[PDB]
């Protein structure tokens, strides 16, 4: 049934799905926020190569 | 060689899952156009991991 | 050493083994084969560099 | 097999590229002699009563 | 396949993608990193091999998952922009 990310169902799996879309929303945010910053984590990456 | 199998299988399943959660399709059609959606991916994948 | 004494490596010193001889050449042409197939899948030359 | 080879340019490129890589190795690994090996086998026993 | 199928300039394409892939990546990884804990765990009777295979795999896996999960969305946009 379209859209259901298993939220309002039983006990732990529901809170897991909720906390999940929570976490990947916060993620898409975080990486949208590392998106505005092209050239910083480039310094980090090259350091990593070293 | 247990990790690159489950990756293929899970890709195949999870993309249809997502497609159905998001589009409200019947399973076989969901996959009939979600398989027609990740094909060349796993393909080149197989032609590059090798 | 005195005139008439020669030397030779047999056994484990004949062969010489693995990483440091030409094994990164294997990793290398493996990588060249990979970027090739990625220029096949993306039909770019940059995009595989991602 | 033309109009798709015609549409995706580098695909064929990569194919040729490959064919050359191969034939180029198979030159290095190939031993240069005069012609082919032509004669029947001749085995030969050889003793001396001095 | 969001750009040459829809028409999305990379800035929104990339993020929609990394969200559409954010679950599978995580599963394959959380399944594998556990899967190779058998290796890194066994003591006695075949360890050496099991371990030396396992740990390289596990470590190598936890880093290239938590890092490329941030870098790859950028790997694209850095390579995509400069050259087109």
């Amino acid at each position: 049934a379209k859209g259901d990310h298993g939220e309002g169902k039983k006990g732990f799996f529901g809170w897991f799905n909720r906390m999940f879309e929570k976490s990947t929303h916060h993620y898409t945010d975080s990486v949208g926020g590392i998106l505005r910053s092209t050239g910083r984590y480039l310094v980090l990456y090259l350091i990593i190569v070293v | 060689a247990i990790g690159l199998l489950v990756d293929d299988a899970i890709v195949v399943v999870e993309n249809v899952e997502r497609v159905m959660a998001e589009e409200g399709l019947p399973p076989k059609e969901a996959t009939r156009k979600s398989m027609g959606q990740i094909q060349g991916a796993l393909v080149g994948i197989a032609m590059v991991l090798s | 050493l005195p005139t008439g004494v020669g030397y030779d490596w047999t056994g484990m010193s004949y062969q010489e083994r693995l990483s440091g001889n030409q094994a990164p050449s294997l990793y290398a042409i493996s990588l060249i084969v990979v970027f090739l197939c990625l220029a096949a899948l993306y039909e770019s030359w940059s995009i595989p560099f991602s | 097999m033309p109009n798709f080879f015609i549409d995706r340019p580098i695909f064929a490129w990569v194919i040729a590229i490959i064919i050359m890589l191969a034939g180029g190795l198979a030159i290095l690994k190939l031993p240069v002699a005069q012609y082919p090996t032509i004669a029947p086998p001749a085995v030969t026993i050889s003793a001396s009563y001095p | 396949d969001l750009m040459d199928k829809e028409g999305k300039g990379l800035i929104e394409a990339t993020l929609d993608a990394v969200r559409m892939r954010l679950r599978p990546i995580l599963m394959t990884s959380l399944a594998f990193i556990l899967g190779v804990m058998p290796l890194v765990i066994s003591t006695g009777a075949g360890s050496g091999a099991q371990n030396a295979v396992g740990t390289g795999v596990m470590g190598g896996m936890v880093t290239a998952t938590v890092l490329a999960i941030f870098f790859v969305p950028v790997f694209f946009v850095v390579v995509r922009r400069r050259f087109s």
